[PDB]
């Protein structure tokens, strides 16, 4: 009847290789580079924007930096329609925690979960997996300051600072080069814009290419301030660190 | 390329699958016509039965759908019991979740939606069938909505479907420059017939017996069709004029 | 083939090809022989064994009181059609209070191979059977086809060389027919039509099985020792 | 093409390739008729003797449904025995929510519906059969029959099996030469004079006949199997017209 | 609620009254009970109205649906799909139905389903609360093949009596004439009937 | 048993001149017993003010479960929730556990952003909006809060004296009470900030 | 409560008393009980006042819905028929009470509904607590060919012998009229019957009444940079 | 039966692409161009009705719907997929917000329940993606008028216009050389249709247009006059008669 | 029905349950301890309806190990009490409810301060400075106002406990047979072995 169509994506090749999940990192290194870099009090999420115009409205624009509660964020890397989803079950596994405990839920079990999720989806069912990749930028009690990738594999780990989509390669060498653990926010703030003018794609690195995100220990009191930059903000920061 | 047995876009944008079931509805060599009055929807349309032993008055193409809407169908026979069947069905449901008669605009909307189904998911071939549903509305007066397997539909002045359409097409885009109204203007709806069959008898270029017609009439308050004393009727005050 | 895949499809001609492989695994079973009159019904079985050490298969299953088959082909499906028919024979018994009729017990395995077939992820049954059995209405002798059709008969047979014990019973089909009243006559009549399908394995003791239903006979098997009287 | 590999699926002549292939295996089954009497009707089948094994009209291959359809289908005997199993229970469940004895033109729909939803789904098979079916109800008579596409229509005569070019055209006398109509008792004469010259084909083995009829006058509106001397009177008739 | 059918000689007439009582207050005096539930085969509702409403919208659309696949429903039939929803859910709904009809083959006639679910043809037939004060008058004046002219007033006197003596109906009597001719209403102020 | 007197407590709310006060008792019973006096009624999402009386265990089940919806809610739009739409939330929140309901009596208390005008809103077990714009009450002494209140109430009064009217009308009815008492919170709601005063009351 | 329907030669008018209660305590003295299932067709409820208000939105929602999917003025016998359904599948727990009233291009309508399932056509309802004090003022000078201004001062009449007469009655009068071809007319307090005096010797505390132990901020905004 | 249509048709290929998804786009490149300008004060977005025949009528067919009372659609692509779309969206709008909050969806929040449709029908087993692109209008309170685009992929942007369609390329650079944004209401309009000119070789008159703004309120609409709390639609669809007068003032 | 006493020093929460145990009219056995523990510093009693008790202990218990083993760090108290209080929510609306009040005490190592927590059958938590269940807060409540200060070591706390029990003692009309107590505090969980 239908055998003949199937595509039998979830088996194995020869190698011991799943084709599909090969496939979707190849997928998603064509999408806009995203970079996190974690200093000793906060961290810098820096992604650039794909698809621009004179004529497209930027202000209100968000493609792919999103909100999970409140001290966990994220940054998208690859099918940006795929993603919504996997970002619309995390809050609500956030908050199905935080109705149960009485606390903000950890970084480490946030992660975990959507992983679960990933890897559920090349198990069974022949459905093709997600093209996204997370870097899960959030801050919990327990150990501070956290970065964490995953990969429609499923599999994930931390990392000091870390780049998916474009020129992981090129952008990952000049990482490694210029990082130091005494860091601070606003020298990590200088390092991750120093790293995509020179990544960049365009002919000149530009406020309006551009989503901007700290997590800071810095606001009042102990708890921990959240601030996706306006459009405005980044224009200040493109000049204060004289690029432009 | 699996694109031509499933229905999955092509490289080329295009849903095979669909475009072939176009070219299997004309194949019965049955051209219909539907032309509107004033307070009356007339619809003509060939019989041919092919062997002798075949019962006449079985043979048929006209279906009453419900006490007002008539749909008269253009393909193979068994997709139009299927699409019979289903249409009857929903006009009993509306009646029963709203309280008044369905209207044809609502019918006509509802069966392409049901088209559309079938070239969305992959397990069902589309129907190869020409659905032509006609009412006097209760709102809106004479109506006709044509519908298609695509899923396309969109209301029709008059129409005409089959092989030889080409010809009664264009016979009608010369009567309504002539005549500059959207609607045959004659009161009587036996004036209507008449003015039916005239123009199928010039477009295929052949005459008609009584047995090579079916014929259906929409008034408000009843859709019916015509017996074959009735059309003989018509047939001869046509020879008379 | 191409068309041999599944069984959704018929090929250009209007054969089913996984219908007629399906016959093919009752031609590699063993020779089994069905005969009756009007008084009984006999099945006399050729019982198949592999190396020394084995022991041989039964080929012949008691399905109620009044009611048996015996099988040629794939064991397992044997197995699987004898327990839908033993349901039925309780299912009647319970709500009817009556003996279930050959003539219907036939039509209802019909209806159950054709579902089989039909259906995308199904597979032909690979069996054939004999189904003896004494009603209200007196013997039958029924053929049962993996095709699905019911078949009822006064002699056949089914198996490997079948063909030569199947026309020893239409050149006779006039003497064992009248063999009324005397069961061991008509045992005898069937010991002969199975040795014109035997080429080598002559007959044994632990070789041969026979069951006999009739108006005055509940269904009963023969084995091992008990079969000494009829070779 | 391919487009014959699986079922419903379109090819570019419109053409559905697994239906074409369903009507040779009607062709390849045995005959059988229908007439449509002037107050009832008869049906008639051949059965071929395979064997002289067979035992003689014990494998009736006229099916009754309700208490008056005929029902006789020629090609895969499991496929049609599985359709008139299946049309059982349609007027089994009309009878009981109507309380009338189904009206044999909704009967007709009831089956058409059954089998063309069998060339919607790609994972079941078309059936290989074309079904011969009518009987007397409030109306009178009618006489349909049902091919693989789903189509049927009213005949005053039909035939269907690997004789029926030969029955078409002997049945097509019939009609010409009595508009009036063919009385009930004039018509078992006739159907078993069409089968014994439609057998000309399959004259390689003897075969046996069977009829039934369903008439107003005769038995009241019920089904029953002619039998016995007007059985044996209409195969003397049929003897008499061959030689 | 007092309502009755009476065959004739051309057909059948239905009647019925007007009151719809919630214990003693009139809720609604106009309450129309001879409903259409084809163009040919009415019916009367008494009992519960909101579950007779129930049960009559249920035919009203069984038997659209009927009418377009097998052509015209006899009254019997009509009759059996009224009974198979009175019984299956006996233990809830509580209705009592008499269908009235007319064919052109077989005349009037009329079946009765009490609150049991079991149709019963007969020549005339009544219910409600209070058809009791009438068995008498009814049983001794019927006579088969009236009149159109006498039934009505056969009918008139009757529902009188059901009137005058039951507290739970009154107003005005509603008639829907069932002929050959189609479909003809009737309406019976008080004072044409108390004054007699 | 009641399914709402085995607690109780008292819940109060006023409008003034561009201002609104939402003010009830501390106390948590199980009946005769007095458990715990820290027990409060009164939560805030966003600038939002609900207070929630009834059976102890449906505070807490429903405390929780809107906190649920309007995080969600925040993430989305990017606004906290106002006032006017968070009405029909509570209603519709309540009405869908039509039959064995949360047996407890919300009211909605804020200034609506947009245009500066106070709001306030009651609810009932199964869940139906009174609105009013004098002041809403509810709990176990309903009955005198609503001829309490009626007395004292002035339309328009300033956020410092609408902080003594509602003190009197709080006061005097818990000591009128026998499921009230042992302190009470008074919260003063203004566009800019909101300020919560601790009332020292009668400990009989 | 009490609320009354009266048709008219040119429309239909709808009127109601605005005193909603919860036991012998008035909770509110405004709340109007007049409801809007579509721009033309007016409902107003008695009974359980969460069932009215719930069930009116459960039915506006497919009435709109509806609306846009036939393109067409939404009739009135299309909600009453769709509330009837709902109310029959939960078998008369529902306690809804509604009056129906509006205009389509049919004509006007107006029927009743009782929690049951059970509707009553009617040229003049009314239903309520109240709604006997206002059945009687109906029944006196109701007469056929009422002019659009005759009609509006009888409906608000019935209502008023509600209020004098019933106890859950009370508060102000409002009234909505449908016309047919023009927009329905929402009259919200048509006529104020009775105001409140004024207090006899105004309350007004000095300010250091009232014992206070503490004092404390609330946060309620985002915390800022430092 | 057994239905094993389970897996999904659309799989990753060797190179990086959803194929499936880049077909769809073919499509809607040879639909018919519409497009849309977001000005200070309202939205505009028009397209050409494609008439097939001189017997249709091309008014009964509308390319132009009203979701909400504030939110409007237009498209580009296949006709049936388009029209069950706008059912999905209008149920769902009042299923899951509706209902549950007492109001319309705020815009920016449809569009984001319509990009759910889209990647469930390219996700789950069986389905062949949507072969349309809408332009979604809309108002509400908080963020103003705004213009959104859908694609089949799930993916949607905030525009401050855009064309899409067979004359996309032409369309979009002039609306560039012509945009600013101290656009009126008024001014846009008469942008949009000279933008609208270039594309359609055919007729181009008021029959034969689909013009409609997102603008001011509209108490005329409302319905039910006599009630300050509402203030009624803000869509409104542009009639035969209105569209021939901006043609005279051309 | 049977005591359960629950006392929080500066420094311990102090757990008190009755040794006996009544089914039938025999008291059947009168050493059966009434409590387990969840984590190594979170202790929890029980007391309630008859099997009901042991059913709904064991259960909890083994959802918070799970915990333990899944992230290596144990939960707070204040998280495992608003986890009891989740699950009794829940069976008070199923087909048949669990009626089991709890006292939770725990010695939270994250602040260095010790905390209890008292969830009864409806689903109520309040945090106490310490509380009872059944007719036992009717006996102690009063006492406890009079004599409980803030500022008390464990040493004597327990002088203040032994009072309430020999409050107990001669007011209530049921045996109880002494109690066993333990007491949560930052070195672990010890069993008093005296009275």
């Amino acid at each position: 009847g239908s055998r003949r169509y199937d595509s039998r994506t979830t088996i194995f090749s020869p190698e011991g290789r799943l084709y599909q999940v090969e496939y979707a990192l190849e997928s998603i290194s064509h999408a806009g580079t995203a970079i996190g870099i974690m200093a000793s009090d906060g961290i810098v999420l820096a992604a650039e924007r794909k698809v621009t115009s004179t004529l497209l409205e930027q202000d209100t624009s968000t493609e792919k930096l999103y909100k999970l509660n409140d001290k966990i964020a994220v940054a998208v890397a690859g099918l940006t329609a795929d993603a919504e989803i996997l970002i619309n079950t995390a809050r609500i596994h956030a908050q199905n925690y935080l109705k149960t405990y009485n606390e903000d839920i950890p970084v480490e079990i946030l992660v975990r979960r959507l992983s679960d999720i990933k890897q559920g989806y090349t198990q069974h069912g022949g459905l093709r997996p997600f093209g996204v990749s997370f870097i899960y930028a959030g801050y919990d009690d327990r150990y501070g300051y956290q970065l964490y990738t995953s990969n429609p594999s499923g599999n994930y780990t931390g990392w000091k600072a870390i780049s998916v989509g474009a020129n992981t390669s090129a952008a990952q060498t000049l990482l490694q080069m210029d990082y130091k653990d005494d860091m601070k926010v606003d020298d990590a703030i200088e390092l991750a814009l120093k790293t995509l003018s020179k990544t960049t794609d365009s002919s000149a690195l530009t406020y309006d290419r551009l989503e901007f995100a700290t997590i800071r220990k810095g606001a009042n009191d102990g708890e921990v301030y959240q601030k996706i930059f306006k459009p405005q903000e980044i224009k200040d920061i493109l000049v204060k660190t004289g690029i432009t | 390329g699996y694109d031509r047995h499933i229905t999955i876009f092509s490289p080329e944008g295009r849903l095979y699958q669909v475009e072939y079931a176009f070219k299997a509805t004309n194949q019965t060599n049955i051209n219909s016509l539907a032309v509107r009055g004033k307070d009356c929807t007339v619809v003509i349309s060939q019989k041919k039965v092919p062997d002798k032993l075949l019962d006449p008055t079985t043979v048929s193409y006209i279906f009453c759908i419900s006490r007002t809407i008539g749909m008269v169908v253009n393909g193979p026979i068994p997709d139009a019991r299927n699409a019979a069947l289903r249409a009857k069905a929903e006009a009993a449901e509306f009646r029963y979740k709203y309280g008044y008669d369905m209207p044809c605009d609502v019918l006509a909307k509802r069966m392409a939606n049901l088209s559309q189904i079938y070239t969305q998911r992959a397990y069902m071939r589309p129907l190869g069938v020409i659905l032509t549903f006609v009412s006097v509305d209760e709102e809106l007066g004479p109506s006709i909505y044509k519908t298609d397997p695509a899923g396309y539909y969109v209301g029709y002045k008059a129409t005409a479907t089959g092989p030889k359409q080409q010809e009664i097409t264009t016979n009608l885009e010369n009567h309504f420059k002539k005549s500059k109204i959207d609607h045959i203007n004659e009161e009587s709806w036996e004036k209507v017939v008449e003015f039916a069959i005239t123009h199928m008898i010039d477009a295929l270029g052949t005459e008609f017996s009584k047995n090579d017609l079916e014929v259906g009439v929409a008034t408000k308050d009843k859709f019916f069709t015509l017996s074959a004393e009735n059309i003989e009727e018509r047939l001869v005050a046509i020879a008379e004029q | 083939n191409n068309y041999d895949g599944d069984t959704v499809t018929f090929s250009p001609t209007g054969r089913l090809f996984q219908v007629e492989y399906a016959l093919e695994a009752i031609k590699q079973g063993s020779v089994t022989v069905g005969l009756r009159s009007n008084t009984h019904a006999v099945l006399v079985a050729l019982k198949r064994n592999a190396d020394e050490l084995s022991s041989y298969q039964k080929k012949i299953i008691k399905c109620d009181e009044h009611m048996g088959l015996s099988l040629a082909g794939l064991a397992p499906d044997a197995r699987v059609l004898s327990n839908y028919l033993r349901q039925q024979c309780n299912y009647s018994s319970l709500v009817f209070n009556r003996k279930l009729a050959v003539e219907r017990a036939g039509h209802l395995l019909c209806d159950k191979a054709q579902k089989n077939t039909q259906s995308y992820g199904g597979r032909p049954y690979g069996v054939g059977l004999l189904i003896i059995g004494y009603d209200k209405s007196g013997a039958h002798l029924l053929e049962f086809q993996p095709s699905g059709n019911v078949t009822e008969l006064y002699g056949t047979a089914i198996g490997a060389r079948s063909q030569g014990a199947k026309t020893y019973l239409e050149r006779t089909l006039d003497t064992f027919i009248k063999i009324d009243g005397n069961p061991d006559e008509l045992i005898k009549a069937g010991v002969e039509a199975i040795s014109q399908s035997l080429r080598d394995e002559s007959l044994t003791v632990d070789n041969l099985s026979i069951a006999i239903v009739g108006k005055d006979t509940p269904f009963t098997i023969y084995d091992g020792e008990a079969v000494a009287k009829y070779i | 093409t391919g487009y014959d590999l699986s079922n419903s699926v379109f090819s570019p002549d419109g053409r559905n390739f697994q239906v074409e292939y369903a009507v040779k295996a009607v062709e390849n089954g045995t005959t059988s008729i229908g007439i449509k009497c002037n107050d009832g009707v008869v049906f008639a089948v051949e059965k071929l003797i395979t064997s002289k094994l067979l035992v003689p009209q014990k494998n009736v291959k006229i099916q009754v449904v309700d208490r008056h359809i005929g029902c006789v289908y020629s090609g895969l005997i499991p496929d049609g025995r599985h359709l008139v199993n299946r049309g059982r229970e349609e007027a089994a469940s009309f009878k009981k929510l109507y309380k009338t004895p189904i009206p044999i033109p909704a009967f007709a729909d009831r089956l058409g519906q059954y089998v063309q939803a069998h060339t919607l789904y790609n994972s079941v098979r078309p059936f290989g059969v074309s079904t011969i079916f009518g009987g007397v109800d409030k109306n009178g008579a009618h006489l349909y029959m049902l091919e693989p596409s789903g189509s049927y229509w009213g005949y005053k005569g039909a035939a269907t099996g690997k004789g029926r070019q030969s029955a078409k055209a002997e049945l097509e006398k019939l009609v010409d030469h009595h508009p009036e109509g063919l009385s009930a008792r004039e018509a078992v004469k006739q159907a078993a004079k069409i089968i014994y010259l439609a057998h000309e084909d399959n004259k390689e083995k003897d075969f046996e006949l069977e009829i039934s009829w369903c008439s107003l006058s005769e038995t009241n509106g019920l089904h029953k199997f002619v039998k016995g001397d007007l059985l044996q009177e209409a195969i003397d008739f049929a003897q008499k017209e061959i030689n | 609620t007092s309502i009755m059918a009476v065959t004739f000689k051309d057909g059948v007439i239905l009647g019925a009254d007007s009151r719809t009582t919630t214990g003693a207050y009139i809720a609604n005096r106009v309450t129309d009970k001879l409903t259409r539930v084809h163009d040919k085969i009415w019916c009367c509702r008494s009992g519960s109205a909101a579950d007779t409403q129930a049960i009559a919208d249920i035919v009203q659309y069984h038997l659209e649906l009927y009418t377009s696949q097998y052509g015209t429903p006899s009254t019997e039939t009509a009759a059996s799909v009224f009974k198979e929803l009175c019984y299956e859910n006996k233990d809830n709904l509580t209705a009592g139905i008499i269908v009235a009809g007319y064919d052109d083959k077989n005349k009037g006639e009329v079946y009765t389903i009490p609150l049991g679910g079991s149709v019963h043809k007969l020549p005339y037939a009544i219910a409600g609360s209070g058809s009791t004060f009438i068995y008498g008058y009814c049983d001794k004046n019927f006579r088969e093949n009236m009149s159109k002219e006498e039934t009505v007033d056969f009918i008139k006197h009757s529902l009188s009596q059901a009137i005058k003596w039951d507290g739970s109906s009154g107003g005005v009597i509603r008639m829907v004439v069932l002929t050959a001719a189609g479909v003809e209403r009737l309406i019976f102020y008080p004072d044409e009937y108390e004054q007699l | 048993s009641d399914p709402s007197s085995i607690n109780g407590g008292i819940v109060v709310a006023m409008t003034g001149k561009d201002c609104v006060a939402i003010a009830c008792d501390l106390r948590l019973g199980s009946q005769s017993l007095g458990v715990s006096n820290k027990f409060e009624k009164i939560f805030h999402y966003g600038h939002v003010f609900l207070g929630i009386t009834g059976l102890a265990t449906d505070v807490t089940t429903l405390n929780e479960m809107f906190r649920y919806k309007t995080n969600l809610y925040k993430l989305k739009e990017e606004r906290a929730i106002e006032p006017e739409t968070f009405t029909q939330l509570v209603s519709s929140s309540l009405y869908e556990r039509r039959f064995g309901p949360y047996f407890v009596g919300p009211v909605v208390a804020g200034i609506n952003s947009k245009s500066g005008k106070p709001f306030i809103a009651g609810f009932d077990l199964i869940g139906c909006i009174d609105e009013a714009k004098d002041f809403i009450v509810s709990g176990t002494a309903s009955d005198q809060l609503f001829g309490m209140c009626e007395s004292l109430y002035e339309p328009n009064l300033e956020p410092e004296d609408l902080f003594e009217t509602i003190s009197q009308a709080l006061l005097n009815a818990a000591d009128r009470d026998a499921l009230s008492g042992w302190g009470a919170v008074v919260y003063i709601i203004k566009k800019d900030e909101v300020v919560k005063r601790y009332l020292k009351m009668r400990q009989d | 409560t009490t609320i009354v329907g009266v048709k008219f030669n040119n429309g239909v008018v709808i009127a109601a008393d605005t005193r909603s209660t919860q036991g012998p305590i008035v909770a509110d003295k405004n709340c109007a009980k007049l409801h809007r299932i579509s721009p033309k067709i007016w409902c107003a409820g008695a009974g359980t006042a969460a069932d009215t208000e719930a069930v009116t939105q459960l039915i506006g929602s497919n009435i709109e819905l509806h609306s846009l999917y036939t393109s067409r003025e939404p009739r009135v016998v299309s909600a009453l028929q769709m509330l009837k359904q709902h109310l029959f599948k939960y078998q008369g727990h529902i306690g809804a009470y509604l009056i129906v009233a509006g205009v389509d291009p049919t004509g006007s309508h107006l029927f009743s509904i009782h929690a049951h399932g059970s509707t009553d056509v009617g040229y003049y309802l009314s239903l309520g607590s109240g709604s006997l004090a206002a059945m009687a003022v109906l029944e006196s000078h109701w007469k056929q060919d009422l002019t659009k201004e005759e009609a509006i001062k009888l409906a608000s009449d019935a209502i008023q012998a509600g209020i004098w007469n019933d106890l859950g009655s009370g508060s102000n009068v409002d009234v909505c009229v449908m016309e047919i071809g023009k927009d329905a007319e929402y009259l919200r307090n048509y006529l104020t019957p009775n105001v409140r005096e004024e207090k006899q010797k105004s309350y007004k505390f000095p300010r250091g009444t009232t014992a206070v132990l503490k004092e404390s901020i609330v946060n309620i905004c985002d915390i800022q940079e430092e | 039966m057994t239905d094993r249509y389970s897996f999904s048709l659309t799989t990753f290929s060797p190179s990086g692409k959803l194929g499936q998804i880049d077909y769809a786009l073919t499509a809607v490149k040879q639909g018919v161009t519409s497009l849309g300008i977001k000005a200070t004060n309202g939205v505009v977005i028009a397209t050409e009705k494609k008439s097939s025949s001189p017997l249709a009528m091309s008014e009964t067919l509308s390319k132009v719907s009203l979701l909400t009372p504030d939110i409007g659609a237009v498209y580009s692509g296949m006709g049936p997929d388009y029209r069950v779309l706008v059912d999905k969206s209008r149920k769902v709008a009042h299923t899951s917000y509706k209902r549950i909050y007492g109001e319309y969806p705020p815009t920016k929040l449809l569009v984001s329940e319509v990009a759910k449709i889209m990647q469930e029908a390219t996700q789950s087993g069986g389905v062949r993606p949507f072969g349309v692109s809408l332009l979604i209008a809309g108002h509400d309170e908080f963020n103003g008028f705004s213009l959104y685009q859908v694609d089949p992929s799930g993916s949607y942007f905030p525009w401050k216009a855009t064309a899409i369609g067979k004359g996309s390329v032409a369309a979009k650079t002039f609306l560039e050389k012509r945009w600013n944004d101290e656009l009126e209401l008024e001014d846009a309009i008469h942008i949009a249709l000279l933008t609208l000119k270039e594309s359609v070789e055919g007729e181009f008159n008021g029959d034969t247009i689909e013009l409609a703004i997102i603008g001011d309120e509209n108490p005329d609409l409302l319905g039910y006059t006599g009630i300050p709390t509402d203030k009624g639609p803000r869509f409104r669809k542009l009639t035969s008669q209105e569209i021939n007068d901006r043609l005279e003032a051309l | 029905m049977d005591i359960i006493l629950g006392i929080r020093v500066q420094d311990s929460v102090i757990l008190a349950s009755s040794k006996a145990v009544t089914r039938g009219i025999s008291v059947l056995k009168d050493s059966d301890d009434k409590t387990r523990q969840l984590s190594p510093h979170t202790l929890m009693s029980f007391a309630g309806e008859a099997g009901d008790t042991v059913q709904f202990a064991e259960y909890i218990q083994a959802n918070i190990q799970l915990y333990s083993i899944r992230e290596d760090y144990e939960l707070s108290p204040q998280a495992v009490s608003s986890f009891v209080r989740q699950e009794l929510a829940k069976s008070i609306r199923s087909r048949r409810p669990y009626q089991v009040n709890v006292l939770i005490g725990g010695y939270d190592k994250k602040k260095n301060k010790p905390e209890l927590y008292q969830i009864d059958y409806l689903g109520t938590k309040v945090e106490l400075p310490y509380g009872a269940h059944g007719y036992s807060g009717f006996y102690t409540f009063s006492l406890l106002d009079h004599h409980y200060r803030p500022d008390m070591t464990t040493e004597e706390g327990l002088d203040l406990l032994k009072l309430c029990v020999q409050e107990l003692e001669k007011r209530m009309p049921m045996d109880f047979k002494g109690v066993i107590v333990k007491i949560v505090d930052k070195d672990g969980i010890r069993q008093v072995d005296d009275f």
